[PDB]
This record gives structure tokens, sequence and C-alpha cells, in this order.
């Protein structure tokens, strides 16, 4: 009603385009898995 | 619409959605940290160089995996989805501070990331034991960033605990006895009570440490009449209640998935279940010095603490036997949630018994801070709480999004992660009994073989993480809906649609007069 | 008419977001103040936090008295949550008393083996802390007289009790600052000075917070917001002030008499 | 004179349920319901503002598990595991 | 006495693992011994046992630091 | 002082579509834009200072 | 000294280690009892086929399910208190040895007569003389006599450490301003190896403990030969 | 829990892309850092 | 009856009690002219491991030059 409800409509991200969804999940989980590796390389450059 | 609905959210469903997203991101970060640790610990030698950066990695692993993954996943997330739908509440009691606590969490994670950025690093561990965290050993700001991240997470947890207790004991239907709610509500109630009684303890301890560094005070400085043993006492009066925080919604979730897919209309011994939950809650505060058996306490104090630790061991065993009893007599539907629950039962059993082997005091005088402890808490936490999170995740996902899970691929994920965590976490029994301590970036020749086996199993667990994130994508892409849900007569959450709408329980439930 | 349950559906609000990020600014600015000597981030964090709290409790009042959304069971939830908050700082100050008792009951060899540590004369607890605890007890009896004047329901004694309580609390804060200025040791002066000043400072900050409660409840009564039965703002102020009073009694007894 | 009284001060949902409390009828479900008699000729009356409402049978004494099911408008449906009758009536509010 | 021994005995008054308080008590009663016998004219070498027992119980850094506290007038103890 | 509650009780129960945090008038909207302009500006200034601590000269 | 493919503890040298390992395999046979029991119960209800989803009787089995694990825990806990009493026994301190954990190394003090303090450093991998063990060897060993209960007064200078020799059976935290007392005994001479077990900076993995125990005559021969 | 048919069924190729897609960008970052740690190590 | 009783206790017990305690401190503060204790550089007092984040880093937030000596002495 005031907000749209239904299967897949209660997510903050769009679901209809599966390839766009794949791209956004890929960059999201890639940033998640890549944050500590860029921490360790940043500290290696700093040290 | 986006900034109105999601950044300014006031409904528990989307609040739990954003909990689930943040918990998944924190699980990714913690998985990366664990893989880096095992990259140290799969081949002898300084792959990175100094071990101070390795201590930073293990500190970030502990903090991210405890405070940003498990609690936002099952305590915040599953609680915020479930307990209004569980007790018939239309919404949480104080959704505005619920949203405040949620949006308090990413500043804590960002402060921890900034701590990792600072060149001093958080080389302390989960324990932030002074004078290692003081101005002399750590001349920097990174440990201050960690302490402030603990402040942020602590006030978020306090606010969430207040909201959860208020919602549970206030807005159940008025004819309901408090001993009539589903057991996840009881588990998260005892969880929120222990959060409320243990989170000001961390607040006191880390304000003490922050004042010790920045304001020239001597709370833990030996050169001013202070003592770090006080910080150890405060931090473990935090710590064992906190690990019981990390296990109690696991008890609730596994009990619910067992009584769902086992075909029973009721779990065995509900009064015994609730009594065991309150008993381990009550005894969780008076056993805090089982991490203190080698510090130099009084010997009668050590005897009391190990005896009371056996007293906390007994009702958990009552809980486990009630799970086996409610498994008894029921036809087992082979959903992956039962596979996670059975893995939880067996692996939590062996982890708790490993905890008992630690709990014998002289066995800690031989066995404190080795990898035997690592095996204990990775059995009971890194796949106890993790397998419970997985069980709830693959159970309520058709309720959370509307799309089901395919059993073959989901069980493939379960089997590979079970094998990976077993291969990872079974060698540290031999690693700890053979006697290497924690926080080592390189290991001797006797420990080389089991360390290599554990790292190979950890890479198996990483492949399982890949197949899980692929499976989330596959569900969200195939978008096959829910035809029907069984046992919605007993489980209140499943009868209001998959997924439930934005405004649930606008008409209150008609509770029987009796 | 769209909800049949008597509970409260909050409209979307930005102040959860802004208060959480203002806490981020507060902690980050504390880091920059301690290590990189820039106060501006801390001042901006304080301003954003106080302004966010102002509008948050503004909206709470607006949905309370200008809309009537605090149903009896809603304020039952409010009083439950306030009780939980009270016991939260009960255990907070209990951890602080644990630190003090571990410092005092077993003195180390760096203090000379005696309590208080040698070198600095401790403050006299007979005159000025006694005046302080009389101030707190007078303020507490004024609060309970004010709530009974709500039960009787009449404004002149209500207002007189609230003003005399606020004057007593302000006097206690001024005396606390005066005894901070009139003491022979600092927070960097030994374990006893460290724990005494930290505990008294946390208590005094809580007294300032309670004074803000009493000020806002006075300005809410002068604007006729409170009524004969729905006066939960003053109920919460009363409970917070009684918590403050019992914490000061514990601090008085323990620190000022146990080993002095 | 003195402080205002909430009877002529407070307005809104609080005032509506205050009038409900003075008149003794509770339409907004702050109190447990009545008429625990679920026969065929006398089913349990469940008031709903919609066509359908969640009911929970506590159909055994001191039963720790509640039985949750919906009612739709019409004939009196029974609790699935005990068999007491419920009839849903429109509140018309 | 003027006895000859090997090491410090097991003090039954202090039966726990913490012997910082043990060397604390040893240092304090060695000093009250020294001041008492130099006050009343007794033999000052009768608690060489006390000197050697604090030397055995607590480290050289602590002992030299505390002797500097004596030499300046800085010692926090009741001596 | 005068009882101005019932006249302020009419300015907030109007079902005009504004949420509860904006019904009071233009002062509240100005104040909400003000607390957006310094929180988000502060957060952007906070992450710059943390990055400046992260990367020395 | 730990050997590759090790599953239990490093073998006993001290009588306290002998009772630790006896109680250890007591706890292992207990945990194997419970683990086999829960395995057979789980396999029983996964291998069954019949159904019972009626009202299950609750107040009949929790009595035994409470009392018999209480017996198991009390027979676990009684030898723990027994071994605690063994550490609570009186001492025969032929020697007093003090350990002082310094930043990334140790210093050992023999001060009963002719005060001597030596520094236990870390030997590097490239400077390892041929035949030794990696990450364990120290240029200056810690000399003890055998068959003698010796006091171990353990503290640290600037950061927390943890003196832990698992073979002999000692592990206590070196705390600044709090020195713990550990009773060191054995039955054999030779080398014994242990580690630091508390995080203490950028060389936490690089603090080992080497203890060589030999006949008393060689002990004072060593102590005279240094000075 | 019965499930309705997939609204957007994934083909053999779609599953292949999906599995690899993430594995690729969920391990690529890891590989890069680990593989070049020795360079990164160079203070240069 | 409760509200009257509390009003009477406030006016006849609490206010006279605060008056007597204020008079006690006020008379003491006029007779006591404390002999500042001699400075002794005790190693457990005036500990400075890190400078304060204000002023010169050596003065406490509520510093009083008359009664609070620095690690070096009184300021006068
Ligand atoms: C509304 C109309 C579309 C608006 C634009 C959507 C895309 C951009 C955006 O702002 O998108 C919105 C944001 C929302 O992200 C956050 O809010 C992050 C908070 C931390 O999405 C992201 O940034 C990326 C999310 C990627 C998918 C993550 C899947 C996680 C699976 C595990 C949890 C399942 C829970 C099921 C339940
Ligand atoms: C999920 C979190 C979790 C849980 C549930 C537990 C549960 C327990 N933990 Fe543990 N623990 C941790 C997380 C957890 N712990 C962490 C994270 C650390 C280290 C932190 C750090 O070092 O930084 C730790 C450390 C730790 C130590 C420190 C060892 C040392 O360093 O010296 C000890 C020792 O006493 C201990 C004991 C226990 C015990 C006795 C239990 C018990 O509650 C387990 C009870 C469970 C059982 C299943 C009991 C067995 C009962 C049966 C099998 C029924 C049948 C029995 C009979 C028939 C007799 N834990
Ligand atoms: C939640 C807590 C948690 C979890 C899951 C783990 C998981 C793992 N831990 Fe962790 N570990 C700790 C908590 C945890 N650990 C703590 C508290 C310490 C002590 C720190 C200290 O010494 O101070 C520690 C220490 C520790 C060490 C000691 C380092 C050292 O002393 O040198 C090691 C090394 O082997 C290790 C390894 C691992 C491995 C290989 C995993 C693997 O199991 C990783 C695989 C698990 C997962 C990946 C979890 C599942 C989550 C997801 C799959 C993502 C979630 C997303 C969705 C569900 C959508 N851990
Ligand atoms: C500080 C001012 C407190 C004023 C309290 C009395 C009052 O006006 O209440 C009505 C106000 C609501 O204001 P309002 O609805 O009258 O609108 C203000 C704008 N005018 C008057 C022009 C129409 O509610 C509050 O002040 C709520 C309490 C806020 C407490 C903040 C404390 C400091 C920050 C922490
Ligand atoms: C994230 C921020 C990356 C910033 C940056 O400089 O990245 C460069 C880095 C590359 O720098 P690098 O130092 O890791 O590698 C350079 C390697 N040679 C010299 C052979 C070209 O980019 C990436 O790592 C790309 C990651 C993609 C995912
Ligand atoms: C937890 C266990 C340990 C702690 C507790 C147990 C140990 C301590 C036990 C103490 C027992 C009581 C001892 C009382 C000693 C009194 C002597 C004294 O202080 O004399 C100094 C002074 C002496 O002044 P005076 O009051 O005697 O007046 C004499 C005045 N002239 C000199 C002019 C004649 O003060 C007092 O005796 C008490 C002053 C205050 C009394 C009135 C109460 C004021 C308001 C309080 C709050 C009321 C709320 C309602
Ligand atoms: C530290 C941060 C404190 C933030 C705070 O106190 O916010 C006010 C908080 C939210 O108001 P709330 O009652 O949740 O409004 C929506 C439901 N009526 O108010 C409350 O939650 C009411 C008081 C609860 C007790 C804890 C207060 C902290
Ligand atoms: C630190 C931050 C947290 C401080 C503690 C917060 C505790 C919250 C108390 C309860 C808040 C609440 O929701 O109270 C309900 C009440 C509305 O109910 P009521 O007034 O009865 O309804 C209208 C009457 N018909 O709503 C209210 O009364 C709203 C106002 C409650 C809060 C008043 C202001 C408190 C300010 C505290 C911080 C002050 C900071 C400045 C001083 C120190 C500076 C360093
Ligand atoms: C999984 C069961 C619960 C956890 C048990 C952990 C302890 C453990 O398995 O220790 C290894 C145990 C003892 O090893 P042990 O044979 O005594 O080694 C000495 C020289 N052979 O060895 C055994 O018990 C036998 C080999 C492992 C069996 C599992
Ligand atoms: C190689 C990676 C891509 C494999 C694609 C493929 O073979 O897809 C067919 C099948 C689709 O899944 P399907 O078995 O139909 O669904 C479960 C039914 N209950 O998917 C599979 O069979 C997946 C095979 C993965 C092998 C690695
Ligand atoms: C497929 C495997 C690709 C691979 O291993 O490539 C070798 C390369 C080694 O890196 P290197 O030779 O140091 O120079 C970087 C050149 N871009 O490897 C890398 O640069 C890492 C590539 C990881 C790709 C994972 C997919
Ligand atoms: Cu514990
Ligand atoms: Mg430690
Ligand atoms: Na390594
Ligand atoms: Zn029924």
């Amino acid at each position: 009603s005031h907000y749209e409800e239904g299967p897949g409509k209660n997510l903050p991200f769009s679901v209809e385009n599966k390839w766009r969804l794949l791209a956004m999940m890929t960059v999201y989980f890639g940033s998640g898995f890549a944050a500590p590796f860029f921490i360790v390389r940043h500290q290696l450059l700093k040290k | 619409m986006f900034i109105n609905r999601w950044l300014f959210s006031t409904n528990h469903k989307d609040i739990g959605t954003l909990y689930l997203l943040f918990g998944a991101w924190a699980g990714m970060v913690g998985t990366a940290l664990s893989i880096l640790i095992r990259a140290e610990l799969g081949q002898p030698g300084a792959l990175l160089g100094d071990d101070q950066i390795y201590n930073v990695i293990v500190t970030a692993h502990a903090f991210v995996m405890i405070f940003f993954m498990v609690m936002p996943m099952m305590i915040g997330g599953f609680g915020n989805w479930l307990v209004p739908l569980m007790i018939g509440a239309p919404d949480m009691a104080f959704p505005r501070m619920n949203n405040m606590s949620f949006w308090l969490l990413p500043p804590s994670f960002l402060l921890l990331l900034a701590s990792s950025m600072v060149e001093a690093g958080a080389g302390t561990g989960w324990t932030v034991y002074p004078p290692l965290a003081g101005n002399l050993a750590h001349a920097g700001a990174s440990v201050d960033l960690t302490i402030f991240s603990l402040h942020l997470a602590g006030v978020s947890s306090i606010l969430g605990a207040i909201n959860f207790i208020t919602t549970i004991i206030n807005m159940k239907p008025p004819a309901m006895t408090q001993y009539q709610t589903p057991l996840f509500v009881w588990s998260v109630l005892i969880t929120a009570v222990l959060l409320l009684l243990s989170l000001p303890v961390l607040a006191a301890g880390i304000t003490m440490l922050l004042t010790d560094r920045n304001l020239n005070t001597t709370f833990f400085d030996p050169a001013g009449g202070g003592d770090p043993i006080l910080y150890q006492h405060l931090f473990w009066f935090f710590g064992h209640p906190e690990v019981y925080i990390l296990i109690l919604p696991g008890f609730g979730i596994i009990s619910h998935v067992v009584t769902y897919y086992s075909g029973k209309k009721e779990p065995f011994g509900y009064m015994g279940m609730v009594w065991a939950m309150m008993s381990i809650g009550f005894l969780g505060f008076i056993v805090w010095a089982h991490h203190m058996f080698t510090v130099g306490l009084d010997v009668d104090t050590r005897a009391y603490f190990t005896s009371a630790t056996m007293i906390i061991a007994i009702p958990t065993g009552v809980k486990v036997f009630s799970w086996l009893a409610t498994l008894h007599g029921g036809n087992i539907k082979w959903s992956p949630a039962m596979l996670w629950a059975l893995g939880f039962i067996f692996l939590f059993t062996v982890g708790g018994l490993t905890g008992i082997v630690l709990s014998n005091s002289s066995l800690d005088i031989v066995l404190h801070d080795t990898y035997y402890v690592v095996a204990h808490f990775h059995y009971v936490l890194s796949m106890g709480a993790v397998f419970a999170i997985m069980a709830g995740f693959v159970h309520w996902f058709p309720l959370f999004s509307g799309f089901t899970l395919d059993d073959t691929w989901a069980k493939a994920h379960f089997a590979i992660m079970f094998v990976g965590v077993n291969m990872t976490f079974f060698p540290q029994h031999f690693l700890g009994l053979s006697g290497m301590p924690r926080r080592y970036s390189d290991y001797p020749d006797a420990y080389t073989t089991w360390n290599t086996v554990s790292s190979m199993g950890s890479f198996i667990s990483l492949t399982a993480v890949l197949i899980m994130i692929f499976m989330i994508w596959e569900a969200f892409a195939s978008k096959r809906e829910v035809m029907s849900v069984s046992y919605a007569s007993t489980n209140l959450e499943w009868l209001h649609g998959c997924p439930p709408p934005y405004h649930t329980f606008e008409e209150p439930t008609y509770v029987k007069v009796k | 008419t769209h909800q049949t349950h008597a509970y409260h559906m909050v409209n979307p609000s930005p102040w959860p977001l802004t208060g959480a990020f203002s806490a981020l600014l507060l902690t980050s600015g504390l880091v920059m103040w301690f290590h990189y000597n820039s106060i501006t981030l801390l001042t901006l964090g304080l301003l954003t936090n106080i302004l966010t709290m102002y509008q948050w409790w503004r909206d709470v009042i607006r949905e309370g008295t200008y809309q009537g959304h605090h149903t009896p069971i809603v304020q039952k939830g409010l009083r439950y949550g306030m009780i939980l908050f009270i016991v939260s700082e009960v255990f907070f100050f209990a951890g602080f008393f644990w630190a003090f008792y571990h410092s005092s009951l077993v003195p180390t060899h760096d203090l000379g083996g005696c309590w208080p540590p040698t070198g600095i004369s401790p403050l006299n607890p007979l005159e000025v802390p006694l005046l302080n605890t009389s101030v707190l007890l007078a303020s507490g009896v004024s609060i309970t007289w004010a709530h009974h004047s709500l039960m009787e329901g009449k404004r002149n004694h209500m207002n007189q009790a609230l003003l005399i309580t606020i004057m007593l609390g302000l006097y206690f804060t001024i005396l606390q600052a005066s005894e901070y200025f009139e003491t022979s040791f600092s927070i960097s002066d030994g374990i006893y000075g460290s724990t005494f000043f930290m505990a008294t400072g946390f208590h005094g900050l809580h007294v300032i917070i309670g004074s803000t409660f009493l000020i806002v409840c006075l300005l809410r009564q002068l604007k006729f917001h409170f009524t004969s039965k729905h006066h939960f703002g003053f109920e919460a102020a009363a409970w917070y002030w009684h918590f403050v009073d019992v914490v000061w009694l514990f601090l008085y007894v323990s620190i000022y008499w146990w080993g002095s | 004179g003195g402080v205002p009284t909430d009877e002529e001060q407070a307005t809104g949902l609080e005032r509506e349920i205050m009038i409900a409390a003075q008149k003794g009828l509770d339409p907004y479900n702050m109190l447990p319901p009545k008429a625990a008699s679920g026969t065929k000729e006398d089913p349990n009356l469940v008031p709903s503002i919609s066509n359908k409402r969640i009911v929970g049978c506590i159909c055994e004494e001191d039963n720790c598990t509640v039985i949750w099911f919906w009612l739709h408008k019409g004939e009196s449906q029974r609790c699935p595991n005990c068999g007491t009758h419920y009839k849903l009536v429109p509140h018309q509010m | 006495k003027i006895k000859n021994y090997k090491t410090a005995p097991f003090d039954s008054r202090f039966p726990n693992q913490n012997q910082t308080k043990n060397c604390w008590q040893n240092y304090l009663d060695f000093h009250r011994c020294e001041k008492a016998m130099t006050a009343k004219g007794g033999d000052v070498s009768v608690c060489e046992w006390y000197r050697r027992v604090y030397k055995s119980l607590c480290p050289v850094s602590w002992v030299s630091a505390w002797d500097d506290r004596i030499a300046e007038g800085t010692f926090p103890g009741k001596i | 002082f005068e009882n101005k509650v019932p006249e302020k009780q009419k300015l907030f129960q109007e079902d005009n579509g504004m949420p509860v945090h904006l019904k009071g008038g233009a002062s509240d909207a100005l104040l909400y834009r003000a607390t957006m302009a310094l929180t988000l500006g502060g957060t952007a200034y906070a992450i710059y200072l943390l990055a400046m601590a992260a990367f020395p000269k | 000294m730990a050997y590759p493919f090790q599953l239990g503890l490093q073998d006993a040298t001290s009588p306290i280690m002998e009772e630790l390992m006896n109680f250890h395999d007591h706890t292992l046979m207990i945990v194997f009892l419970i683990s086999s029991l829960v395995l057979y119960i789980i396999s029983l209800m996964l291998t069954t086929k019949l159904t019972h989803t009626s009202t299950m009787d609750a107040q009949e089995v929790e009595t035994i399910w409470t009392i018999l694990p209480a017996v198991i825990l009390i027979m676990i806990a009684l030898p723990s208190l027994r071994i605690l009493y063994m550490m609570d026994e009186i001492n025969n301190p032929v020697l007093t040895v003090k350990t002082m954990g310094h930043q990334w190394y140790w210093s050992y003090e023999y001060t009963d007569y002719e005060d001597l303090c030596f520094d236990s450093y870390m030997i590097p991998t490239n400077d390892l003389k041929p035949g030794e063990l990696r990450l364990l060897e120290v240029d200056n060993r810690v000399v003890l006599p055998m068959e003698l209960p010796i006091r171990m007064l353990i503290s640290s200078e600037d950061v927390l450490h943890s003196w832990a020799v698992p073979s002999l059976g000692l592990k206590t935290d070196a705390i600044p301003g709090r020195l713990n007392q550990a009773t060191v005994t054995s039955n054999r001479p030779g080398l014994f190896y242990g580690q630091c077990s508390e995080i203490c900076g950028s060389n936490h993995s690089f603090m080992p403990i080497v203890l060589e125990m030999v006949p008393l005559k060689y002990f004072e021969n060593w102590s005279a030969s240094m000075i | 829990v019965h499930s309705k048919p997939a609204r957007e069924q994934l083909g053999v190729l779609d599953i292949t892309i999906g599995l690899t897609s993430c594995f690729v960008c969920c391990l690529l970052p890891a590989g890069w850092v680990l593989s070049h740690l020795e360079s990164y190590k160079k203070r240069e | 009856g409760s509200a009257r009783m509390w009003k009477a206790l406030t006016y006849f017990v609490a206010l006279p009690g605060v008056g007597v305690s204020m008079l006690n401190v006020f008379l003491k503060s006029r007779h006591e002219e404390h002999e500042r204790p001699p400075f002794v550089a005790y190693p457990h007092l005036r500990i400075r491991t890190k400078p304060f984040p204000w002023g010169d880093g050596n003065h406490t937030l509520f510093h009083n030059p008359h009664v609070n000596p620095l690690p070096t002495g009184y300021e006068d």
C-alpha cells in the first residue's frame, strides 16, 4: 500500500535483473572479502 | 522512498533485513581474516614478516566474527524478524532505538577498520590485556579505535536488549502466561537480560582502560598501584556471559528447527528447556574465572570456580538430552535445517565436553591459551553458533524473501562446510595437547603437519562460503515461490505469508480465555 | 482507525541515523583530540549529538501529549524500559565499585601496603560530602513531595517542589566542581585518586543528566503538558534521581568511610 | 485549581481507550476476552475489523504450546486439534 | 639467630602463589628490624636473615629501585 | 503561563501527510535539514581525518 | 620437545605431570563414554521408522537425566581437587629461581647466594648451529638440579608474559607487580622446552624456555664457572 | 515448505556463469594480495 | 494527606537540615586556612605517562595552583 510488498519487494536492492543482481552481489562480497587483504597490503606498504 | 524506507526504517522486518546484510558483510570480512591467518599457518615461515600485523589480523578476526557477525545475525536479525511474529506483536516496542542500534553498528565496524589502518595496529587479541594496550607497548590510536568500536557495539547491544526485553514481557497477548511463548522468545529474552547485565561491565572495563591510557591514570599501571588482574576480572565477567550470549539464540534456533522438521507439535520438556536456559543464564555470571586458572588466584577460589563450572555444565546436558528426546519418536523430514541441527548437536556436544576437559583446573594449568582452547571455542562457537545461524538462515529464508532453497545444492553446502570445519578444527586437539600457545605466526616442526591439515580444511570452508553466496544468488535469481508451509499451526511466524507484509498483526490475535 | 492493537507505530525518523553517526563523530573526535589535538571534530560531534537528542525527545513529546499515542500498555513498556535502563547503570556503577574494592580491599606494595596510599592527605568526608548527601536527600524528598502533589493534583506546590529540586541539584554540581578545585590530589595521582575522581566524575555527569531531566520536566509542567495520571516524564525523572541519590549514598559510605 | 486532568486534556487513541475504559467495553484488545464456551450453537465470538483474524486456541489447561489459525467470515470453524467452535463477527468500526 | 640455611622457608602465613606481598613484608620487617635494634642498641646483624630473605624473594630491579627510594626519601612504605 | 496544549493538540492530529517529525512547521524542516547538513558533512569530514591518520606524508 | 605426529601430551617428567596425565585419560575415557552414547542415540533415531507425535510424558526421565550426569561430573571433579591439593602441599625449597619476562625475552635470577641474573634470548634460524630445533633454542639455557622441589617466582617487566613448559607441567602468567609461585620438580636430567603463552608484542612467538637439569655437583660447578 | 517454480530458471550456462562469476571476484582480490605479498613487502 | 506530610517534612526537616549543614561548612571554611603540605615527589603520585589533550598537557582539567603541585613542585 504505502510501501510496495511482495516476494522480492522487501529487499533494499532490485531483484528483477539477475545479471545486475549478480554484479552487485559480486562487488559487495568482493569488497567484503577484499577489505582485510587491502588492510594487510596497506600495512605492508606502511611498514 | 529508498531513504525513507531503509535509512529511516521503523519496522522490524526491514531492520532485520539490514542486520542480515551487515552480518553477511561481517562474515565475509571474518572469513577473509581467517583465511589470512591460515595462510600464515599452512606453511612455516614469515609470509608477512613480523607477527604484530598477524596479531592485528587475529584481533580483527575475533572482533568482527563475534560482535559484527553472530550477534547481528541471530540476536539482532533473527530476533527482530521473529519475535514480533512469534508473540503476535505488530512491531518492536522501541523501533526508533532499534534503528539507532542498527545504524550504530557500521560506525563500530568503520572504527575497527580505521584501527587496522593505523600503523600501530590492534596487536592485542580479543583480550585487550594491559599493559600491552597501554601507551608504551602500543604508542598509537588503533587500540583507542577498537575501544570506541566496543563502545558503539555495546550501546547498540544495550538498546537492543532493552527493546527485546520490553517487547517480550510487554506485548504478548494478555491472557498468555509467560511460560507459554515459543522457546526462541525465551532464549532471546535470557540473552537480552544477560546482555543488559554484562554490557555495562565491558563499558566499565574499557572506560577504565581508555582513562588509563589517555588521562595519565594508573588503573592497570603497575607503577601506580594498579593491576591488570582487575581488567582481567572485569573483562571475563563480561566474557563468559558474552559467550553464553553467543550460544543462547543458538539453543533457541536449533530447538525450533528440530521441533519443526521432526514432526512434533511440541518440544520435549518445555519446562525443562526454559529451566535449563534460565539456569545457564544464572550460572553464567559466577563462573567467569575459568579463564583465570593460571593468573595466580587463590586456590579455594579456583576450586569454587571449577565446581561452579560443573554446575553450569549439568543443565546444558539437560538441554541436550531434551533435544534428543524431542528427536525421538518423530519422522525426520530431510531438510538441510535438520542436517545443520544434527551437526550442531554432535559438534556442540564434543565442544562442550572439550570445554569440560579445559574446565578441570589443573588441566588449565597445563592447557591454558593453547590450541586446545582454540579447538574448544571453534567447536562450540565457530560451528556451534555458525551451524545454528545456518539452520535459521536456510529455514526462514522462504519467510524472509519468499524464495525457497533447493535441497540438493543446500545439502552440498552443508556437507562441504561440515567436512571443512571438521578438517580445520579437529587437529588443534593435537596442536594444543602437544603444547603450542595461541597467537603464533609460525610453528615448530611437530605442529607443521596438523597446521597444514587445518589450513587445507579452512580452504575447504572457504569454498563452502563461495557455494553459499552462489546459493543466495541462485535463490534470488530463480525466484521460485512458496506453494505451502507445514506446521504453521504451531509456528506463528509462517502463517502470515511468505514473506509477511510490511504491516503485520494490525489486528491483534484472539487469545483464548481458558 | 487503521490499527486495532493499542500499541504505537512510529513514523520514519532520521534521528536514529543522525544520533548513531553523531556518536561516530563523538568517538572519532575523541581520538583526534587525544592523538591529533584537533578539538573541532569533537565539538561538531557534541553539537550534532545534543541537537539530535533534542529533536528526538521533541518528537517523543509531540507524539505523546499532542497526539495521545502513549496508551497505558505503551507507558507500561516505557516504565519497563526505564527500569531496564536504571539497572543498566546500576551494573555499570557496580563494576566501578568492583574496581574500587579491588583497589582498596587488597592494597599492593606500591601504595605502602596501607589504604589510603601515602603521600597525599585525603579529603575530609565529614563536612562537604555530608552537605552533598543532605542536598541529595532534600532533593529526593522534594521529588516525592512533587509526585504526591501530582496525585493531589495542584500546580503551586508542584512548581515549588520542582524549582527547589533544580536549585538543589545545581548547588550540588557547583559544590562538586568546588571540591574538585579544592582538593590536594588529581586524577593522575595514584590509584585512589584515579578511581575516586573517575567514579565521582561519572556520578556528577549523571547528576547533570538528571538536572536536565528536572529542567525539561519543569518546562513541561509550566507548559501544562503533565496531567493527573499520565506524568511519565516526571516518573522517569523521579526514578533517575532516586537512582542518583542511592548511588551517591553508596559512593559516600564506601569511598568516604571504608578506609578513610 | 491545579494540573489538568487527562479526561479533558488527553486526546487521541489514549482518549478513545479512556472512554472505552470508563464505558467498560474494550474494542482495542488491551484485556483478555470472555465467553469461554465453544459449542455448536454457541461458538466463541471473535470480533474482527476485517474478513479474517488470527485466533489462538489454548485448548488444554496449562498447555505450553498455543494453536494458531485464522478465521474467515462465515460459519463457525473448529480448533484443529481439540474441536471448539469459533465464529468471526464484523466489528464495523 | 646466626643460623646457616639454604633458602627461604615456606611461610605458613602466606600460603598462596603471590610472593610480592612476601618480599614486601620481608623488606618492611627487615627495615623495622634495623631501625629497632639501632634504636635500642641491640645487635644489628641478627636479621641478616631478613636481608637475605628479601634478597631471595624479590628481584634485583625492585631491590635497587626501592634502595633509591630510601636514598632519596621517596619510599611509599611505613618506614 | 497559559495552557496552550489543546491548540497545539490541533496542529499535530491533522492528517495532512507530513510525518510526526515535520508537522510543527517550517522551523522543524529547517532544523532537520540542519541536522542532515552537519551529520553527513561531519561523517564525510570524519572519514577524511581517519584516512589522513591512515596515510602519513 | 614435541615430536611430529603427536596426539597426546609430551610425556611426563614430573610426578604432578604423572597425575595430570592419569586424570587426563580419565577425562578422555569419560568424554568417549558420553560421545559414543550420544552417537548411538543419534544413529538410533535417524535409523528408526516408527512415529509417535502424541502427548509425550515429560516428568519421568529428567530425574535420572539430572542425577547420573551429576555423578559423572562429581567423579570428574574430585581428582581435580585432589591435584589442586597436591599443588597446595608444602614445599622443600632447595632453590629459588625467579623469572622476569622482559620485552621479547626472559631473564632468570638465581639469588640465594652470589646473585646472578642471565638473559634468555632467541636464537635465529640462520644462526642456528647445525642439528638444533627451530623456534626453540636459546643461547643461554636455564640450569636446574633434578629431583628437587624448586620455587619458581614468575613476574614480568613491562608487558604480560606466560611462562609455560608443557613437558614438565608448568604454566603461569608473568604479570608486572605480581609474581606467581610454581613448584618445579622432575625425575630426569636433560633439556626441556616450553614457550611464552601470552601476547607480548612483535616477538611473542620468539620467546622459548629451555631448562637443563643435572646433578647438584654440576649445578654449582656451572654457577662457579660463570663467575 | 513447498516452493513455486522458478520465475527466472537458470540455464546450464547461467549456473556456470553464476558459480564462476563470484568465485572469480570473491577470490581474485585474495589471489592478487597473497600472490604479490613479496613485492608489496618491498619498502620501495 | 501524603502531599501535606511531605510538604511539612521538606519545610521543617529538610530545609533546616540543609541550613545547619551549610552553616557547618561555612563556619569551618572561615576558620580553616590549610597549611599547604610540603611537596614530596612520591613516585606513585602525579603520574604522567601521556600528556593531557588540553593546555600544556601537564595541568589537570580542575587544576588549582595553590593545592595541586606538578610532578616538579608547586608553581609558586
Ligand atoms: C559459544 C561460545 C562458548 C560456549 C558455549 C562455551 C562453553 C563452555 N566453555 Fe568456553 N570459551 C569460549 C566460548 C564458549 N565457551 C571462548 C570464545 C573462549 C576463549 C576466549 C579467549 O581466550 O579469548 C572460551 C574459553 C574457555 C576456557 C579457557 C581455557 C583456558 O584458556 O585456560 C574454559 C575452561 O574452563 C572454557 C570452558 C567452557 C565450559 C566448561 C563450557 C560449557 O558451557 C559447555 C557446556 C556444554 C556441554 C555440551 C556440556 C557437556 C554435557 C553433555 C555432553 C551432556 C551429557 C553429560 C553427561 C552424561 C555427564 N571456555
Ligand atoms: C564467531 C567467532 C569465530 C568464528 C566463526 C571463527 C572461525 C574460524 N576461526 Fe577463529 N577465532 C575466534 C572466533 C571465531 N573464529 C576467536 C574469538 C579467536 C581468538 C582470538 C585471539 O586469539 O585473541 C579465534 C582464533 C582463531 C585462531 C588463532 C590465531 C592464533 O592464535 O594464532 C585461528 C587459527 O587457526 C582461527 C581460525 C579460524 C578458522 C580457520 C575459522 C573458520 O571456521 C572460518 C569459517 C567460518 C565462517 C566463514 C562462519 C560462517 C559465516 C559465513 C559463511 C558468512 C555469513 C554470511 C551469511 C550467513 C549470509 N581462529
Ligand atoms: Cu567463560
Ligand atoms: Mg592473556
Ligand atoms: Na606464517
Ligand atoms: Zn483447541
